[PDB]
């Protein structure tokens, strides 16, 4: 079924935003994924079985980080890639207020 | 050379152990992690110093489950090699290509070609030695290694080293 | 969520920096060297080349593959390629500032036309706004359309300035679809300002100058607006979806890719080789038409450039614009597990808080508790009913995370069930779930009742909870999703539930009311002319559920 | 203040900025006819000095930014002869409070 | 589009409304600081009648033997009496009554009491008289000193905005001004022992119950106060079946798209 | 992972790293410059063989009196009671902490925390560097031609003459093993 | 009195069905299209157009678009409002995921 | 950076948010097989043990509540009112 547009709107006037992370993502397209630092990109060759967690070109292996986005998210971001645009997902916010 | 970096550790423990003593079990944690541990950036991380006196934290819960993230500030014992600098170390394999030096818990090696022209090898001797003048190198030396070449082989760096420079080899 | 454990770190996504893809980047982010439009099987022969798919990117046909990322197909996500294009294109889009900057940037020095010299372009210099600081700029520096080589100084007027060098006019600008025309005047002669001439200007352009413009030298430089450098997007962008196994089925995002390809290799022919000049400028025109076509054909340039089949072909632009268009049905709205539709029915028995759940539905739909001392011992008989009695498991995950589908498993009357395990038992009488009647415009549309299994299937509902929902009961369809997480059940029970939003915050009045029967027969019985004898008064009394049992 | 019954030369206005830090107001009669803020619609706007204003900020934990704007040709902000930065606290009554403090920044 | 523009904007800690930024729109949310539904309409008696009807409901005066509160009403009725800061003290009592009367007549001229305000005080007196059962036979207990006084204490614990500066204290001051004038026209010292006959135990209940029903009503930091306007314009606009002007639905669509072009444009002189 | 004292903002600008050399260009964590978490610019403190020993034979006699609390409710000589104490307060697997106490304990130019402490009185006073105090004390040098030589990073950094008279001092101050 | 034109304006809308709705619900975007400076639509070009992040203003009538301007004008989303979070699937901080929530290992220590 | 404990112009009183996500928390950890700080009286229900925990006030959460300028307040589930 659909927990669509406006079946958001609701749950956020409700407060239940833990309700809402379990039905975009758990119950959806829950993804997990290998950025590099630097570039915020889905670069990192990451070898599982061996922890050879290493990026081309950043010349990263160092600083990698797994984040949890939807698969839906991050087929978008490589979605706009293919158009020149770089959604560079950072984990450490450097903006402050 | 050996020196002290305050670090940190991202340690994320489950809700089963959020009791009582718990600084014990963070504190532990911290211990296998960090300690015998060798990095790329700060070298060997050899001992995680002063026990008693650890950054515990406020540990942020997650919506998803129940685990809380701890961050560990600690002051320890590091120890980095560099290119150039001169350091002691007692020797321990040799053959053909040269021998391997213990400097800490790194391995330093010296090339035949990083050892002077009189300083030749010999194979006809229980355990390998190096002959020379008086320079006889076998296997448990004190030797001075100018590391020429550091190498991360990343749970542990290694490295390359000469004696042939003047007053370095034989201690 | 993923599959598999890995050792990296896991965190938020706290900052999102967009930029553009330096047409340098492009290329050392690039396993793959894409050159040939041949993409899988090496002649019928059903493997894959250095063409179009996995010449490294990752393979189709439940297999590794994937340059030393392999990890099957789920945790396998995709990885991009790249092309080198045979002559620089305008990047569809860009097209915009590609004009404007241009009637800005000397087109022989790379210097803004207008500087500290003017007032009012000084007034722009100024504005803090990355964008409004282009807005003055444009509106600016497009009037003076001659670059000065001198101009006088902010004191006084007979005392100049040859700040920069260049005294030579500037094009009128006006689009041509994919180039742009240029004019300079005696008799008009308009130079076809082709995408090489254009971007070399844009590289000479001064740091400071592109930085008064709406432009970066780190994340995204004018000089990356032209693409010399195009991506080649992994196969889970542009799938194979094969029939049966000897039959092709690329998307047509994997057609326009190799249609690029084609117009490539044409436009590498005439150039490596006998040079045909105005012929050459076909084969860059529709690598230039195909490279801004894959992007975007939905657009104001008047063919939509039809695949052979009449489809315009799915514009990468398509496959982004509102609802069910990523952002606002993929992304912003969901299609999600544990969800259920079904018929509704008026009920004068169940609380205001009560749900209708049929058998069927309540054995279909599972949640998962975790294996404690407390509940155990009750999970492992739901452990030895499975899916057929009424409490049972559909699976029962392991410490470890291996689904023991009771339903087929040897040992599914065995089970021996340990600590930390997850039992998924049926949702179950007085649980809590999110029922729901479409469109979901209020917050008390959304609201959360209590699970009460009952037999026929149709979803039953307190008739006072008939009007905050929008419900008429001539087969209304409602939804129901049922939460995971003790911590998202507690969220339902605590801010969704039907007992709390009884008054309405929206209006300052309650918003649930007795209706029609109750409405009528409370009124008809609320009179001084209604009376009661004896025998049918202890049944009425008996029938309030707390009542003292004082007559 | 100038007070002109049809306009003013463009020619003539351009020696407004002329003589700084000074600052030269310029007001038609047909505005004055009738006192357009002396209005029912319109509540009080106070201007609000540098201290009145960083105090302002330093409780209320505002930026220059998240404070809600004012337009600088605002009728008001030209009879209080408002500048760009200046504060307007704003008086306002309420259907539910009696009175609340909106605060403005001028442009 | 109502929902897509107050998406971000909710009630924050600082008890004001911001959003995606910080933003502020209002600096204590709904010029008042409650939350939406804990409002019931309530009636500002202080408003209506004539400025006479007003001093036989209101003014005691304990000087006149025709305007002291009878020993029927008070224990102390008799003994209140001809005394000097008592009568001084009814003052403010009445004053800040003619203080409130036109006060509320300056934000409403159109003498109309029935508000939404926050905390039933009819339903807690209401409560009180049948949970008390005070005898209206007896005189009630209370001195004069207890009641003016009593709310006088009341009206300090009654907080939206907790601050403990200037501005913070004062736009605080501002927000709970209406509910003060209610407060002051229901728990004036006559109409307390004239009309209500109620103890200082009851008096204590009445305070006590109203002070922590009022702080329940202050809006929780967190509440998607922008979504929820929206949510609650954009559902019933849906209902719209629709001296000549545009009929609710394309006049929203106006006022929302802020239309210059107006379908109906109307000028009204008065 | 273990993270770094030293923090910074190299988004996108990836091209780091300048070649490590013994001519005083270490790491970015590894410079006069560096932060001690409770907000002080700690100068980096470089340690040599047995200033080094000394610490972790320190903290180490620190951490068994902490397990043992929360449990109520001579050279050849020295190596024994090197390893006794790392079969205890050590994970035991600490192949990387075992190798280096041996080696210190084997290596060290002073046995005693009241000798150590008068060469590094003497040393981070002369006018160096963190880095020449821990290559001087470890390494028994005897002349300025051999000591300058060893460590490039003073040449130029200390009187000929001085730098003989520090070595010589360190000479007696040496432990006698 | 802009604000003021705008509230009456709207009331006599809720007039328009007869039905209530409390002040602070209108009164809020009545302050929404003023704490700019002046009146603003509600469309694509009054509060998608302005200050919010990348994301929050894509996610409405105009999208590709949006993000085109994000790109090469090199933009940056806050990762504070609603819709930044929705994308990435997290706790955003709506009521439940404002305040975060840890564990005093001395408030921990005291129980047993 | 944040603020210290004196100075919390934030309400005294939880929030209807703060309380489902202590009592939530608490539903997680205690079913996730975590310490229980209350007796077990009669209580099995992860959920219900975590509303008997808000009762004997003996839950160790502290909430931080951030100001949207940047800074913050610390309140543990003992220090915050429940009139709720
Ligand atoms: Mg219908
Ligand atoms: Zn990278
Ligand atoms: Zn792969
Ligand atoms: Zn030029």
């Amino acid at each position: 079924l659909r927990f669509g547009e406006m079946e958001r709107d609701c749950m956020i006037a409700h407060g239940a935003a833990s309700f809402l992370k379990e039905r975009l993502m758990e119950a959806s397209d829950a993804f997990r994924v290998h950025i590099c630092g630097i570039c915020g990109l889905m670069t990192v060759i990451a070898k599982l079985n061996h922890n050879q967690f290493e990026c081309k070109g950043c010349d990263n292996k160092i600083d990698i980080y797994q984040i949890h986005i939807p698969y839906a998210a991050k087929l978008l971001f490589q979605e706009l890639m293919a158009m020149n645009i770089t959604p560079r997902l950072y984990t450490d916010r450097s903006r402050d207020f | 050379m050996f020196f002290i970096k305050d670090l940190s550790l991202n340690i994320t423990l489950h809700p089963s152990f959020f009791g009582p003593r718990m600084k014990q079990y963070l504190k532990t944690k911290l211990l296998e992690e960090v300690e015998g541990s060798c990095t790329g950036k700060f070298g060997y991380i050899l001992c995680v110093l002063d026990y008693d006196n650890i950054d515990i934290q406020r540990g942020r819960i997650l919506p998803t489950d129940g685990s809380a993230e701890f961050n560990v500030k600690y002051r320890a014992v590091v120890f980095k090699p560099f290119k150039g600098e001169v350091v002691d170390g007692t020797v321990v394999s040799c053959s053909q290509h040269g021998f391997e030096v213990q400097v800490g818990p790194m391995k330093v090696f010296v090339t035949k070609h990083l050892m002077p022209q009189d300083l030749t090898f010999n194979a006809g001797s229980n355990p390998p030695s190096y002959q020379s003048s008086e320079d006889v190198i076998t296997i448990k030396s004190r030797i001075r290694v100018k590391i020429e070449g550091c190498i991360s082989q990343v749970s542990s760096i290694h490295a390359i080293g000469s004696i042939k420079e003047d007053y370095l080899g034989a201690i | 969520v993923g599959q598999q454990y890995s050792s990296a770190p896991l965190r938020t996504v706290k900052e999102v920096q967009f930029g553009l893809f330096s047409p340098e980047e492009v290329r050392a982010i690039s396993v793959a060297k894409i050159r040939f439009p041949e993409t899988m099987d090496e002649t019928q022969t059903r493997a894959k080349i250095g063409g179009l798919n996995d010449p490294r990117l990752g393979s189709i046909d439940r297999n590794l593959k994937c340059q030393t990322c392999q990890e099957g197909m789920n945790e396998c996500p995709g990885h991009f390629g790249h092309i080198d294009l045979a002559k620089p294109v305008f990047h569809v889009g860009f097209i915009a500032k590609i004009k404007k900057v241009c009637e800005c940037v000397c087109m022989h020095c790379g210097k803004l036309l207008l500087d500290e010299h003017n007032e009012l372009m000084r007034q722009a210099l100024a504005i803090k706004d990355s964008k409004k600081r282009f807005a003055a700029i444009w509106t600016l520096c497009k009037t003076k359309m001659v670059c000065e080589t001198d101009v006088p100084s902010e004191d006084d007027p007979t005392q100049l300035v040859s700040r920069g060098g260049c005294g030579n006019t500037q094009p009128t600008i006006r689009k041509d679809g994919l180039k742009l025309v240029g004019s300079w005047k005696d008799e008009p002669e308009l130079r076809v300002l082709s995408t090489e001439e254009i971007l070399n200007i844009f590289k000479h352009i001064s740091v400071k100058d592109f930085t008064s413009l709406g432009f970066n030298e780190v994340f995204s430089r004018p000089e990356w607006m032209i693409l010399t450098c195009l991506p080649v997007p992994p196969p889970p962008v542009r799938p194979s979806i094969s029939f049966n196994e000897s039959q092709r089925g690329e998307d047509d995002l994997t057609f326009k890719l190799a249609d690029i390809l084609k117009a490539n290799i044409s436009l590498e022919t005439l150039e490596h080789n006998g040079a045909p000049h105005h012929a050459i400028e076909e084969a860059e025109s529709l690598l230039q038409f195909h490279v801004a076509t894959y992007m975007d054909n939905d657009i104001a340039g008047q063919p939509q450039a039809l695949q052979k089949s009449g489809r315009p072909v799915k514009s990468i632009r398509a496959r982004l614009k509102g609802k069910e268009g990523r952002i606002r049905g993929n992304l912003m709205g969901k299609r999600v597990d544990f969800s259920a539709r079904t018929v509704i029915s008026g009920d004068p028995n169940l609380e205001l808080d009560q749900v209708g759940v049929p058998k069927s539905i309540a054995k279909t739909l599972t949640y998962p508790e975790v294996v404690t001392p407390y509940n155990i011992d009750r999970l492992t008989q739901l452990v030895r009913n499975g899916p057929n009695e009424h409490p049972g498991a559909k699976y029962v995950i392991r410490d470890s995370g291996d689904r023991i589908d009771l339903r087929y498993s040897k040992r599914a009357g065995d089970i021996q069930l340990q600590y930390g395990w997850k039992v998924e038992r049926h949702i179950m009488d007085n649980d809590p779930v999110l029922f729901n009647r479409q469109p979901s415009l209020h917050k008390m549309s959304m609201m959360a009742h209590r699970v009460k299994v009952i037999p026929y299937s149709t979803f039953r509902l307190n008739l006072s909870v008939t009007s905050p929902y929008n419900a008429d009961f001539d087969g209304d369809e409602m939804n129901l999703h049922v939460p995971q997480s003790e911590e998202t059940r507690a969220e339902l029970s605590q801010l969704c539930a039907v007992p709390l939003q009884i008054v309405s915050p929206q209006s300052n009045k309650p918003c649930m009311g007795i209706v029609q029967d109750t409405l009528c027969g409370i009124r008809k019985l609320t009179l001084r002319d209604t009376f009661i004898e004896l025998d049918q008064v202890l049944n009425m009394l008996y029938w309030v559920p707390d009542w003292d049992g004082v007559i | 203040i100038f007070v002109y019954q049809n306009n003013i030369t463009p020619s003539a206005m351009k020696l407004v900025p002329s003589i700084p830090p000074a600052t030269i107001e310029t007001f038609n009669e047909a505005a004055l006819v009738v006192n357009i803020t002396h209005h029912e619609l319109v509540p009080k706007h106070i201007r609000l000095s540098s201290d009145e204003k960083r105090e302002l900020l330093k409780r209320y934990r505002l930026k220059e930014s998240q404070l809600p704007r004012i337009q600088r040709a605002d009728p008001v902000a030209l009879y209080l002869g408002l500048k760009r930065g200046e504060v307007v606290k704003i008086i306002r009554k309420s259907e539910t409070s009696g009175r609340y403090a909106s605060y403005r920044i001028c442009m | 589009r109502l929902v897509k523009a107050l998406e971000d904007i909710m009630v924050h800690y600082d008890n004001t409304t911001r959003n995606s930024l910080g933003n502020v729109i209002q600096f204590i949310y709904g010029e008042d600081g409650m939350d939406a539904a804990h409002i019931e309409k309530q009636s500002l008696d202080t408003i209506g009648g004539s400025d006479a009807a007003f001093e036989k409901r209101y003014r005691v005066d304990l000087l006149n033997t025709d305007h002291t509160l009878d020993p029927s009403l008070l224990e102390s009725g008799s003994e209140i009496l001809g005394d000097l800061k008592l009568q001084v003290l009814l003052d403010e009592e009445y004053k800040q009554l003619v203080k409130d009367r036109k006060f509320l007549r300056e934000v409403f001229v159109d003498g109309e009491a029935n508000w939404p305000l926050p905390v039933n005080i009819r339903r807690i007196i209401q409560n009180a008289q049948q949970t008390f059962h005070i005898d209206h036979t007896k005189p009630s207990d209370l001195t004069i000193k207890d009641i003016v006084l009593g709310v006088k204490d009341l009206q300090e614990n009654l907080l939206v905005l907790r601050g403990k500066n200037e501005i913070i204290q004062n736009a605080q001051r501002d927000a709970v001004t209406l509910f003060c004038c209610l407060l002051r026209s229901r728990l004036a010292t006559r109409r307390v022992l004239q009309e209500y006959r109620l103890t200082k135990q009851a008096f204590d209940w009445v305070l006590s119950n109203i002070e922590a029903q009022f702080l329940r009503s202050v809006v929780h930091p967190g509440e998607m106060v922008g979504v929820l306007a929206a949510q609650s314009i954009g559902e019933p606009a849906t209902q719209m079946t629709l001296k000549k002007v545009t009929s609710g639905v394309p006049r929203l669509k106006e006022i929302l798209n802020v239309a210059k072009n107006m379908k109906t444009p109307s000028l009204t002189v008065y | 992972s273990t993270s770094t004292f030293q923090t910074r903002r190299r988004r996108l600008k990836k091209v780091e790293e300048e070649e490590n050399a013994a001519t005083l260009q270490l790491g970015q964590e590894f410079q006069l410059k560096q932060i001690n978490h409770q907000g002080e610019e700690e100068e980096l403190i470089a340690l040599n063989l047995s200033e080094a020993r000394l610490v972790i034979k320190e903290a180490l006699v620190e951490r068994r009196r902490a397990f043992k609390r929360s449990q109520k409710k001579t050279r050849e000589k020295e190596l024994e009671s090197i390893d006794v104490l790392l079969e205890q307060t050590t994970g035991g697997n600490n192949k990387d902490l075992k190798n280096t106490m041996q080696y210190l304990t084997n290596f060290s130019r002073f046995r005693d925390q009241e000798t150590v402490g008068a060469v590094i009185q003497l040393l981070k006073s002369t006018g160096l560097h963190p880095f020449e105090v821990a290559q001087l004390g470890s390494l028994a040098c005897d002349t300025a031609d051999e000591a300058k030589t060893l460590i490039p990073s003073l040449n130029n950094k200390i009187s000929d003459d001085e730098l003989e008279r520090i070595l010589k001092e360190l000479s007696n101050l040496e432990t006698l093993y | 009195a802009g604000r003021a034109a705008l509230y009456k304006e709207v009331y006599n809308v809720i007039a328009s069905d007869g039905s209530y709705v409390n002040y602070r619900h209108m009164a809020l975007l009545v302050d929404v299209m003023t704490t700019q400076g002046g009146l603003t639509s509600v469309t694509r070009h009054g509060f998608n157009r302005s200050n919010t992040g990348a994301l929050m203003r894509c996610s409405f009538e105009e999208t590709v678009e949006i993000l085109f301007e994000a790109g090469a004008s090199a933009e940056l989303d806050d990762c504070r409002g609603v819709s930044e979070n929705v994308i990435l699937g997290q706790m955003a901080p709506i009521g439940t995921g404002a305040f975060d929530v840890m564990i005093d290992e001395e408030s921990l220590v005291k129980y047993m | 950076k944040a603020i210290p404990k004196d100075q919390r112009a934030t309400t005294p009183y939880m929030t209807k948010y703060e309380r489902a996500r202590i009592l939530g928390t608490r539903a997680l950890q205690i079913s996730m097989n975590a310490p229980v700080f209350v007796d077990l009286e009669g209580e099995t229900d992860p959920l219900r043990i975590a509303m008997k925990e808000l009762a004997e006030k003996k839950i160790p959460l502290v909430i931080r509540r951030y100001l949207p300028d940047g800074s913050f307040e610390d309140w543990s589930v003992e220090e915050l009112i429940v009139d709720l």
